[PDB]
């Protein structure tokens, strides 16, 4: 059963930008994807 | 490269000469008024005489 669908867009991407790039070189800390769980653990410390 | 990182330290590079520049530059002029100590000490007598 041939021809099938998938995605030809090389998978995503991860970039060091602000989130990142701020813990990146004044802690050396690195968090891959920061936003959210920056922010869904602030939001979860007001519950 | 397109990191943000390799212009980031692209940046520590320019924040140093922008402080080495002015510290040549301003060696001059901390070195001007130090010949003209030597200068006018060479050209002057002891004066008690």
């Amino acid at each position: 059963e041939d021809t099938e669908a998938d995605v030809p867009v090389t998978y995503g991407e991860m970039v060091l930008n602000g989130a990142n790039l701020v813990t990146a070189l004044v802690m050396g800390k690195a968090v891959r994807s920061l936003d959210d769980v920056g922010r869904h653990l602030l939001d979860m410390q007001e519950e | 490269d397109g990191t943000g990182i390799s212009l980031h330290r692209q940046l520590r590079a320019i924040q140093q000469l922008a402080r080495n520049v002015q510290a040549v530059l301003g060696a001059f002029e901390r070195g001007t008024a130090d010949q003209m100590l030597h200068v006018l000490l060479e050209k002057a007598p002891p004066l008690a005489l």
